[PDB]
């Protein structure tokens, strides 16, 4: 073989910055976070469970609910006339609103009886900014000019308000 | 008395440095125990110098007996003072 | 050391027959009494050497991060070995090498 | 190769090439990957037909329990002894709460070596009556872990003038610990287990036996299905 | 793990350790036998693994004539359930329960959860007390509390996720005291109202 | 040497609050238990790390 | 952050053998096997086991991000797949002794030269540096375990403007 | 001098039936207890080609075929073999290889795992007699045995080491949804009608 | 290597300014710069508290 220059090493650190960026690490853990952290958490707890020895002919009954699937979104802007549309950043900065997407959860409910459910919003979760699940994850270099945003802008931070 | 004995080996190159006689420290501990311990001692000539003891369920006690022997038999010098140096001083006279 | 016994597990305690004028070891939780063999009851070390050569290990060889001497091995005469200092991390603690040849893996000194 | 066909052309392909272990040409042939060394013996490996009926338990004594490590009992059990091999155990329990193993053993070294000897040569249909009286030795605190799998564990014996080597299943294995009974129970430990216990040996009844080759009828049906 | 006693001071160097929810330390021969390894020469080959070191013996010594008091399993539960912070009264059945339950939960619980599964637990202790006396007897050096392997660092993701499961319990809470003042109307509710 | 200990313990004969007393002379291996409403005493063996507690529990035990 | 069953799945593969199976008495020479921080096995063969470990880990098998300690002194063998841990990598140098290529990088020319291209010859890009076996990341845990050269003239055995470097002349070689 | 606790001398006539045994062993009664590794599986029935082939099950997880192809391929088998001589004789897929060092290698097909053996003190196998509740012993388990890859070329340990790496691969359990309208929008209407029935009850409560 | 005492190993910087440090000796120079730094911006508020007492 050939010996290994010191500028080979410098092009072994540019595919390293080519790869990874300055910023991967917040957009990894935010990712992973949405990815499998909430429906973990969710699945934590999953049964609430509520029960009654109604006697008023002893009729033991157990209410519970199950948690199922969380469903998100890309995120949304809802106006006081009451029409909504998709949300883009430029427009969360400059009208100081919050750059979130509403979560979705299945509870499902059961009626147990011994003698002896679609989805619900539950909150809007705030989104980092140049993440899988933001908006200008997929925006290429002339959609992003048209967008207002900076295609210097590396992400990885919210907009809240 | 007891069959129970007590014999301790001390350092002969540190007992030497600090410049103590064996008989020395026999007075020491017979002065601090008048005649409740029978004690002899190893002269000087001896390979290893040592110093044993007999007293006059008493395993523990004899235990404690040597714990308190080690802790606070003082052979010589001004308690307190744990270590003394030597300096030189420059004096205008 | 101190044994065990052999019916309960238990320690065995050292005890004196006063009609029989003999040392003993029994366990407390039983009538099991064995002979001892020994008068050293007890032994108690002030100043103390063990530990100093006893952390030594038979794969100590492969370490990547010891340095690597040419000292003359005392048994087999090898060429290469590696050395390291005393492994006790008190403050009184001596700066002397102990030396572990490539074949034989025993330790050695200097002196 | 997730074709079915591909698969059973697989599992006929790895049936043919068995080497046969008295081809020692052929043994020699065969060479370890990794370390380069040529074979010197081979075995057949096989399951055991008569043993699939009775079930196997692996069992162990934990910590203080071993019996090399209490040498007054291992001196009066013998210091491998045929009373070790021929052990009875008794599991009894009072209540869920307490429970506990009971352990028989033949103290006389003629008469375990007879019972071992006549256990070991059972393969005709007649068996001596030999009344064998077992002393109780010792009680050990039990438990119990079972294997979520059959096969999970399974023990191999050899046999060198077949060239086959029979394994066997393991249901689950038992942890033994020395227990110190309570002073204060002694009575009630007194009314459990008995000083003797005397075996019997019997050919087995037919009705067992048709049982017995019925639990057998999974493994092997050529040769044990009724008709 | 604590180690009581100072050097030659203190008479004996008993061993204590605490234990969560309960009021006391607890010298570690008796916890060993509540876990279920009841002779003491299993409990210093647990501890020890080189028979020959007969200064970490001595050491261990004085917590063996402490622990020679208790002898059995059951006292020695017993005695973990009287001090457990439970409410006084409790019997000693139920004493015994709650020890088997503080004992099998929440003591240790990354190495397991389920029963009879304490041989690794006891395993583990052994452990600690083993590295305790290998720094105590001087051996070692002090744990570095400043070595940055032994550091983690936190990203959004985690924070989040704990910022999350919080807020998650608070709306459970929330959506169990509507469930239970809605049955009282004993009514079929859409579900939809629960939530906040 | 007798500890005397004031404790929140309820009497089981008279139901009265905070009107048990604990009493352990470690010298003789005993603890006493007086009610200072009902006058009963419950004397149990004590060890030497013995608690108020384990006389309680002892007295509980005994009680039932 | 990785799973660490994958993890166990290996090394009971590979002659792991459980705690309910341990005598400390019998085994006075086993090495402690630690997975997170518990303690779930013994091994008596521990360099087969890290080696292979490790050459799992270089050929992706295992997530790059996991740590493989090997304490010989302390006779431990730790792995960790937990979340938080700071890693950076390192060029791999070629230590088999039976190797040819003893003593040197395992990366060559030709991979700078498809690193430069973008693709193999029958993307090319930092991951497939990492999962070939030429670069690989350690933790501050990991990197007490190994000997690093500062650069890659480092490798291989008067002017009063140029900086002096060290002699490093206590040990006879340099592995 | 610990005195035996039993004195009582009561005796049970109880008789074991016991059947013959296939083999004996010779010369000692030692037998191997061996662990069972993942990518190995023992099939005791006799080996049927076409229910073999008739059940073979294909999933769209890789992973889970790819493990099942795995084990299935490896897993020990036997069947009955014709004779030329119009006898029936059991045949086996697998074999035990001895090497020159004394080393124990199991082998089926063309893979080959290596035996590594741990001696194990009082350890011995026991036979369980449920209908009369004792336990029979039958031999002693000296060694432990666990079985180990030959080498990393293997395709065995290729196999595993690639569904292992792709297992964890594969994470995503959130799913993606699209939103059309206010999610507020049927909290608040049910609150109007949850408020406007509790006007209504309150005025029939009056009214009753 | 491990039990290195030489100069080098334990923070000489044989080097100039105007020669250039190694990334050893620029790591030790560091720590050393470190430490001045922390043992600065730790002394002032015990050197304003006496101050203080005496000035009062
Ligand atoms: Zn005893
Ligand atoms: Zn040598
Ligand atoms: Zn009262």
């Amino acid at each position: 073989d050939d010996t290994i220059t010191t500028e080979d090493c410098w092009t072994v650190i540019s595919a390293f910055f080519e790869e990874k960026g300055l910023v991967s690490q917040q957009l990894d853990s935010f990712d992973e976070f949405m990815e499998t952290s909430i429906q973990d958490l969710v699945w934590e707890e999953p049964r609430l469970i509520l029960d009654q020895p109604a006697q008023h002919d002893n009729i033991n009954k157990r209410y519970e609910i199950r948690f199922g699937k969380i469903y998100l979104s890309r995120p949304t802007m809802t106006e006081a006339d009451g029409t909504t549309h998709a949300m883009f950043p430029q427009e969360a900065r400059l009208r100081n609103l919050t750059y979130s997407s509403p979560v979705y959860l299945d509870m499902e409910k059961s009626m147990f009886t011994s003698i002896d459910g679609n989805k619900v919003h539950i909150g809007k979760v705030p989104i980092m900014l140049r993440s899988k699940f933001c908006s200008l994850r997929t925006l290429d270099e002339v959609d992003l000019y048209k967008m207002k945003e900076c295609p210097y802008d590396m992400g990885g931070y919210f907009v809240i308000n | 008395q007891s069959p129970w004995l007590l014999r301790l080996e001390l350092d002969r190159a540190r007992m030497l440095d600090k410049q103590l006689t064996m008989n020395q420290v026999a007075d020491k501990i017979s002065e601090v125990f008048s005649d409740d311990l029978f004690v002899m001692w190893s002269e000087d000539n001896a390979d290893k110098l040592i110093i044993r003891c007999r007293v006059i369920e008493e395993d523990q006690m004899l235990k404690r007996i040597e714990a308190h022997m080690l802790d606070l038999i003082a052979l010589r010098g001004i308690p307190g003072i744990s270590k003394v140096y030597m300096v030189k001083h420059k004096v205008s006279v | 050391s101190f044994r065990f016994c052999l019916e309960c597990n238990n320690m065995l305690y050292p005890k004196e027959d006063k009609e029989n004028q003999r040392l003993l070891y029994s366990c407390r939780n039983c009538d099991y009494t064995e002979l001892a063999e020994d008068p050293k009851v007890y032994r108690h070390e002030l100043i103390t050497n063990i530990g100093e050569t006893a952390g030594i290990v038979d794969d100590i060889g492969q370490d990547p991060t010891l340095p690597r001497s040419d000292k003359e091995c005392p048994e087999c005469h090898s060429r290469d070995c590696v050395f390291f200092q005393s492994q006790q991390r008190r403050k009184d603690t001596n700066m002397t090498l102990f030396y572990v040849c490539l074949n034989c893996k025993k330790t050695f000194r200097d002196e | 190769d997730t074709n079915p066909r591909s698969q059973l052309h697989s599992v006929e392909r790895t049936f043919d090439e068995v080497i046969d272990p008295r081809n020692k040409n052929r043994l020699q042939s065969l060479i370890h990957p990794r370390k380069k060394i040529k074979a010197v013996k081979a075995w057949h490996f096989f399951p055991d037909t008569s043993t699939f009926d009775q079930v196997f338990h692996s069992l162990k004594f934990v910590g203080s329990a071993s019996l090399s490590k209490d040498r007054p009992l291992n001196e009066q059990l013998g210091q491998v002894n045929a009373s070790i091999l021929t052990s009875l155990f008794k599991p009894i329990e009072i209540n869920p709460h307490n429970k506990w193993i009971s352990l028989y053993a033949v103290t006389d070294k003629l008469s375990a070596e007879s019972f071992r000897k006549s256990f070991n040569s059972i393969k005709d249909d007649n068996i001596v009556n030999r009344h064998v009286i077992y002393d109780h030795i010792k009680d050990f605190d039990q438990m119990f872990r079972g294997h979520k799998k059959l096969f999970e564990d399974f023990a191999i014996s050899f046999d060198d003038i077949s060239d086959r080597a029979f394994f066997v299943p393991i249901v689950g294995r038992l942890e033994l610990k020395k227990k110190r009974i309570v002073p204060g129970l002694v009575d009630m430990v007194n009314r459990t287990n008995y000083a003797h216990i005397r075996m019997d040996l019997r050919n087995p009844s037919t009705q067992e036996t048709a049982i017995r080759d019925s639990r057998r009828e999974q493994y092997d049906p050529v040769n044990y299905s009724s008709i | 793990i604590k180690l009581y006693g100072r050097e030659d001071k203190g008479t004996g160097r008993t061993i204590k350790a605490t234990l969560p929810y309960v009021k006391q330390d607890i010298p570690i021969v008796i916890v060993f036998r509540a876990l279920g390894v009841v002779p003491d020469g299993e409990i210093l080959q647990h501890i020890c693994y080189d028979e020959n070191d007969w200064q970490m013996l001595e050491m261990l010594k004085p917590c063996i004539e402490e622990g020679f008091v208790i002898q059995d399993k059951e006292v020695a539960l017993d005695f973990i359930g009287r001090r457990g912070s439970a409410a006084l009264g409790i019997r000693r059945e139920k004493r015994i329960q709650y020890a088997k339950d503080i004992l099998q939960k929440e003591l240790l619980p990354h190495i397991t959860q389920e029963e009879g599964f304490e041989t690794r637990k006891t395993f583990f202790l052994g452990y600690m007390v083993n590295r305790l006396l290998l720094c105590a007897l001087e051996r070692k050096d002090q744990d570095d509390r400043d070595h940055f392997g032994k550091k983690r660092l936190d990203l959004a993701g985690p924070l989040l996720a704990n910022l999350f499961r919080i807020l998650f319990r608070k709306l459970t809470r929330e959506i169990y005291r509507y469930m239970q003042r809605c049955i009282e109307t004993d009514r079929d509710f859409n579900l939809n109202l629960a939530v906040k | 040497i007798k500890q005397k200990l004031e404790t929140q313990f309820t009497c089981l004969f008279c139901n009265h609050d905070n009107s048990v007393v604990c009493t352990l002379d470690k010298k003789n291996s005993i603890g006493l238990l007086e009610c200072k409403k009902c006058n009963l005493s419950f004397q149990a063996p004590i060890n030497s790390l013995s608690q108020p507690i384990d006389i309680y529990s002892d007295w509980i035990d005994a009680c039932e | 952050g990785s799973p660490s069953e994958p993890i166990i799945n290996f090394l009971e593969e590979w002659g792991m053998e459980p705690l309910e199976d341990y005598d400390p008495a019998q085994h006075t020479k086993s090495t402690r096997i630690f997975v997170n921080g518990v303690w779930t096995g013994i091994h008596r063969d521990p360099s087969m086991l890290v080696s292979t470990m490790r050459d799992l880990r270089r050929s992706g098998a295992i997530s790059p991000e996991v740590s493989i300690i090997r304490d010989i002194r302390e006779r431990e063998f730790k792995i960790f797949t937990d979340v938080g841990r700071v890693y950076r990598p390192l060029f791999i140098v070629e230590d088999d002794e039976s190797k040819d290529n003893k003593g040197e990088l395992r990366i060559t020319k030709e991979h700078i030269r498809k690193i430069q291209q973008g693709y193999d010859d029958d993307v090319y890009g930092w991951s497939s540096l990492v999962t070939s076996g030429v670069i690989e990341y350690v933790d501050g845990e990991e990197e007490e375990t190994i000997m690093i050269a500062m650069t890659p003239e480092d490798l291989q055995t008067n002017d009063t403007a140029k900086r002096i470097k060290p002699e490093m002349s206590t040990s006879s070689h340099h592995t | 001098h610990t005195k035996s606790v039993y004195d009582n001398g009561e005796t049970l006539d109880i008789s074991l039936p016991i059947h013959p045994k296939s083999h004996i062993p010779q010369g000692k009664q030692d037998r191997w207890v061996v662990k069972l590794p993942d990518f190995l599986d023992i099939n005791a029935e006799p080996f049927d080609p076409r229910p073999f082939e008739m059940n073979v099950k294909t999933h769209e997880d890789k992973n889970q075929e790819l493990l099942d192809k795995l084990i299935a391929v490896n897993t020990v088998r036997w069947r009955y073999a014709k004779s030329e001589t119009g006898g029936i004789f059991k045949e086996t897929n697998s074999q035990i290889i001895q090497w020159e060092d004394g080393t124990y290698s199991l082998r089926v097909g063309s893979e080959i795992f290596d035996m590594f053996t741990t001696n194990t003190d009082d350890n011995y196998l026991v036979s369980e007699h449920n209908e009369e509740g004792i336990l029979m012993t039958e031999s002693t388990l000296s060694k432990s045995v666990k079985l180990v890859p030959a080498s990393f070329q293997s395709t065995t340990h290729q196999k595993l080491a690639k569904a292992l790496s792709a297992k964890q691969k594969k994470e995503s359990y959130a799913r993606s949804v699209v939103t059309k309208e206010d999610p507020e929008e049927r909290q608040r209407r049910l609150e109007s009608q949850e408020n406007e029935r509790y006007r209504l009850e309150r005025r029939r409560k009056q009214a009753e | 290597t491990k039990d290195d005492f030489s100069p080098e190993s334990k923070g000489f910087v044989e080097n100039s300014y105007l020669r250039g440090l190694t990334p050893q000796e620029f790591f030790f120079h560091a720590m050393a710069g470190r430490e001045g730094l922390i043992d600065t911006a730790v002394k002032t508020a015990e050197t304003g508290y006496i101050q203080r007492r005496l000035v009062k």
